């Protein structure tokens, strides 16, 4: 039962190796993406009616 | 033009929509190794069984070969018209035990949040196997707290009486027990009988009659 | 304008404003929700649809007629005709609902593929059209334009005639007695008594193939329903006929106007009786 | 072998503190300068009518305009939702369907549940069935198109699998799941893949080596659904506990939660908008939820439905939002 359990050990050996990012690195680019990105989402600022497909 | 084909698919939806409508669709539950499949066999992943009966067409579920977990997959079956439960009356001493195993089984599936309003098909099966097995054992190691007779009228009527008592819903969904038989005739019988039963009470609660 | 008059208004109004919210709340839940458009609720919409027009146009019309402003003739019968058309719609409503009842129990496996949706607003559409005609047949020539003419001609006026308009004046009473009650008012409370019956002993016969509670409950909610019916267009009706048959049979006045109100209060107590019994009905009022 | 295994649990305590280490600081503490968007106001813009059973998924096609939706009563309808016409409705052979899928080609959709088969139908031959991948041991519970050739689905038997259409095989499995895989989410670059199972973690898959990177977890209970945030760094995951979470790749843990004391009910859907600053997700409590992603405030509802939202999909130009529902209809909403 050992040696099929063992394995799930080196998985996690390599979950261990890996390099991690701090947050306020992580977070910074969410948020960079969000307000670059802001002028090609029409749900977040409405579309004017006659360009809208759906409902011109 | 493009109207034409979204309304000549849309005659087909509706003539297809109904036609699959009026078929009568029964969830088949039981236990492992309980005796579900001597039932299939007197009527002929998820399996799907397909029998009409006296101008009834039923659709017949075996869903026992899913063993992933029932609360992931048991809401697709909320518009079933019933759901035939088989227990094996043999094993009320093989394996903890296996009756007690099949009454937690059917409190589940009684009291659950989907089937409120549907009724439940019970059959108990091998009920020569269960005569003649009663007497060289008591149900005692099955049930303790029994106080009856030990031949084969009374057990039947107290294990019956176990099953059944589980179903909190007493006014919304009903049990009917039949003792399963070796007949073909007889059991396609009952579950017509108790189809139309459920049936004729589904359209006497849409009046208000009910 | 009188004692007893004044409180048959009063009355009036508040039927009005007991049938009028009832019935559009039973089709505002049925157009809201889309488990409610089945055959029985097209039935159901279909007499909400008469009662709330009841409660709608046919109380103010009814209270205008009892003050008896005068009125030309012909403006008289466009008046007094809408309460025949709305009140007969009403009755063929109730009708429709017991025969759809009635094959639920007849025919129960094979009831959703004879009665369909489709084939509902063709019966509905029928009863709307044969309300119609029975209120629109006064119109038509069968009136007392014959009576009113020979006294307005003595008294030496000519022209077109007006008189202080009352229902007893413009329509006759052979009308009423031999038309609107003996064909289409007394043969549907007949079907209906004749169709519930049957339906009880379906419903009996298949209870009995914790049991006498339910077909107890049945019995009294059937009952409940004939009586309604029956206590309603029954009174208004014998007072028609006793006012053809005995013509010198004195009654009082304000029996004549306790009648009618029992007639128009039959649209108060449809939505009560028939929708809020139904268990998906009622849920979605309550939430 | 109890030794063993706590050996592994000695790995956890320090991947704890490892990535405590680099939670230098919170999401909810960078983003607090912003103004908030405030309320948003989606009106329905189309009902999509014609189903006759509950609707267990759906999926935009990539040219924002067609759309497949799949039901229990056996159809899968692909819908022109400019005009509401029906373009395809393909007939199923087993009615227990509880995923579908457009291939971003257009020419292929697939299919499955309960049969424990995925189908692959090609849209332009009528429709007719191109191959039925099979091998799962559970039921089908999601599939995605990487491409025309290569579908990855995800299984109830614990594990996802990546299957090569044209000869019917699976080339790589996907083990490592202790529960029933629920949704899955492939990375926009589709390199990567993110699962969701019902032993309440999340796991980051590598397609071409075939085993798992990272594991999330954080959440008490089932995750029912997963969607990568657009630029495929984060993703958030929706969980019967009645929150979403925001799980960053690189920094490896949780970023945020979503949630309200007044929402108890489980979560069937989540979706991203095109910016990525709107979360919506499905809720059992009939309505949709938009969530402002970098903030955590709830921002909308979308109460159309008079049952369960169990799908939703945001289109590939971010236009519109459609919203199906066990209530048998589809709504677009923008
Ligand atoms: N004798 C009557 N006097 C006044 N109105 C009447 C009379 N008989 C019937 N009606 C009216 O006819 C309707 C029934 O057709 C009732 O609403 C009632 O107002």
């Amino acid at each position: 039962s050992i040696a099929q359990a063992r394995k799930l050990v080196e998985q996690l050996k390599m979950e261990a190796n890996i390099d991690r990012i701090k947050v306020s690195k992580a977070a910074a680019d969410l948020m960079a993406y969000c307000e670059a990105h802001a002028k090609e989402d029409p749900l977040l600022t409405p579309v004017p009616a006659s360009e809208n497909p759906f409902r011109e | 033009a493009a109207a034409e084909r979204s309304k000549m698919i849309d005659k087909n939806l509706r003539e297809d929509g109904e036609k699959a409508a009026r078929e009568v669709k029964l969830l088949l539950l039981g236990a492992g190794e309980s005796g579900k499949n001597t039932i299939v066999k007197q009527m002929k992943g998820i399996v799907e069984t397909h029998f009409t009966f006296k101008d009834l067409h039923f659709k017949m579920f075996d869903v026992g070969a899913q063993r992933s977990e029932r609360k992931k997959w048991i809401h697709c079956f909320e518009g079933v018209t019933a759901i035939i439960f088989c227990v094996a009356l043999s094993a009320y001493d093989l394996v903890m035990n296996r009756m007690h195993a099949s009454m937690k089984l059917f409190d589940s599936i009684c009291n659950n949040k989907w089937f409120t309003d549907t009724s439940i098909i019970l059959f108990l099966n091998k009920k020569d196997l269960f005569e003649e097995k009663i007497t060289h054992s008591p149900l005692t190691i099955c049930f303790p707290e029994y106080t009856g007779a030990n031949k084969y009228d009374e057990a039947a009527s107290y294990i019956q009486s176990k099953f059944e008592d589980l179903n909190k819903r007493k006014d919304t969904k009903e049990i009917y027990t039949h003792f399963t038989c070796s007949t073909d005739t007889k059991n396609v019988q009952f579950v017509f009988d108790a189809v139309t039963d459920v049936i004729i009470k589904n359209n006497l609660k849409d009046c208000g009659l009910f | 304008i009188s004692a007893f008059q004044a409180a048959y208004i009063g009355i009036e109004v508040l039927i009005a404003l007991v049938s009028v919210p009832g019935n559009v709340l039973v089709i505002w839940a049925v157009k809201v929700n889309q488990a409610l458009r089945d055959a029985t609720f097209c039935f159901i919409v279909s007499l909400a649809v008469a009662d709330v027009a009841v409660g709608a146009l046919v109380i103010p019309l009814a209270i205008l007629i009892n003050i008896g402003p005068q009125t030309y003739f012909h403006t008289c019968l466009m008046v007094a005709c809408p309460v025949l058309i709305l009140t007969q719609s009403s009755i063929l409503a109730l009708l429709a609902i017991a025969v759809d009842r009635y094959l639920r129990v007849k025919i129960p496996l094979r009831y959703k593929m004879v009665v369909t949706p489709r084939r509902a607003a063709v019966a509905i559409a029928g009863c709307w059209i044969l309300s119609f005609v029975v209120g629109l047949t006064p119109m038509f020539g069968w009136n007392n334009l014959s009576a009113v003419e020979r006294a307005w001609a003595a008294n030496g006026s000519m022209g077109e005639p007006v008189i202080k308009c009352e229902f007893e004046k413009v329509i006759s009473m052979e009308y009423m007695v031999y038309f609107n009650f003996f064909v289409w008012v007394l043969p549907p409370l007949l079907l209906m008594v004749l169709i519930y019956l049957e339906v009880f002993y379906l419903i009996r016969k298949q209870l009995n193939k914790k049991y006498y509670g339910k077909e107890l409950k049945i019995a009294k909610s059937l009952a409940l329903i004939l009586f309604l019916f029956a206590l309603s267009w029954l009174p208004l009706h014998i007072l028609n006929c006793i006012t053809l048959f005995c013509p010198s049979c004195h009654k009082p006045s304000i029996l004549t106007y306790i009648a009618i109100f029992l007639t128009h209060g039959n649209s108060a107590m449809n939505p009560i009786v028939y929708a809020f019994r139904i268990q998906k009905f009622r849920v979605t009022f309550l939430k | 072998l109890d030794q063993l295994r706590q050996e592994a649990e000695q790995l956890k305590n320090q991947i704890r503190d490892a990535r405590k280490a680099c939670a230098d600081a919170t999401l909810s503490q960078i983003t607090n300068n912003i103004d908030p968007v405030g309320r948003i106001q989606m009106r329905t813009r189309r009902t999509l009518r014609g189903h006759l059973a509950k609707i267990y998924a759906m999926h935009w096609g990539t040219d924002s305009r067609l759309l497949v939706s799949a039901s229990q009563d056996g159809k899968l309808i692909i819908w022109d939702s400019y005009t509401t016409n029906k373009v395809h409705a393909i007939p199923l052979r087993s009615s227990w369907v509880m995923t579908c899928a457009y291939a971003p080609s257009g020419n292929y959709v697939a299919c499955g549940g309960l049969d424990n088969i995925c189908s692959i139908y090609n849209l332009k031959t009528n429709v007719r069935v191109s191959r039925e991948l099979a091998g799962h041991t559970g039921y089908l519970s999601c599939c995605r198109f990487l491409d025309d050739n290569q579908i990855v689905t995800s299984s109830g038997d614990t594990t996802c699998a990546l299957w090569d259409i044209e000869t019917g095989q699976q080339t790589t499995t996907f083990t490592g799941h202790t529960g029933d895989v629920m949704s899955l989410s492939l990375a926009p670059d589709t390199r990567l893949f993110v699962s969701g199972a019902c032993d309440a973690s999340a796991k980051l898959w590598d397609v071409r080596e075939g085993m798992c990177r990272q594991t999330f977890t954080g959440h008490e209970s089932d995750i029912n659904a997963i969607c990568f945030f657009p630029n495929g760094n984060a993703f958030a995951t929706g969980s019967d506990d009645a929150t979403c979470r925001l799980f960053d790749l690189r920094a490896d843990q949780e970023l945020m939660t979503y949630s309200h004391d007044n929402i108890i009910c489980g979560i069937t859907s989540v979706s991203f908008s095109k910016s990525g600053r709107l979360l919506l997700a499905g809720y059992d409590d009939f309505n949709c939820n938009v969530w402002d992603a970098l903030k955590a405030d709830r921002a909308g509802v979308l109460a159309g439905h008079d049952n369960r939202v169990s799908c939703l999909g945001v289109t590939d130009d971010g236009m519109a939002v459609a919203t199906g529902s066990w209530d048998s209809f589809l709504k677009i909403w923008n």
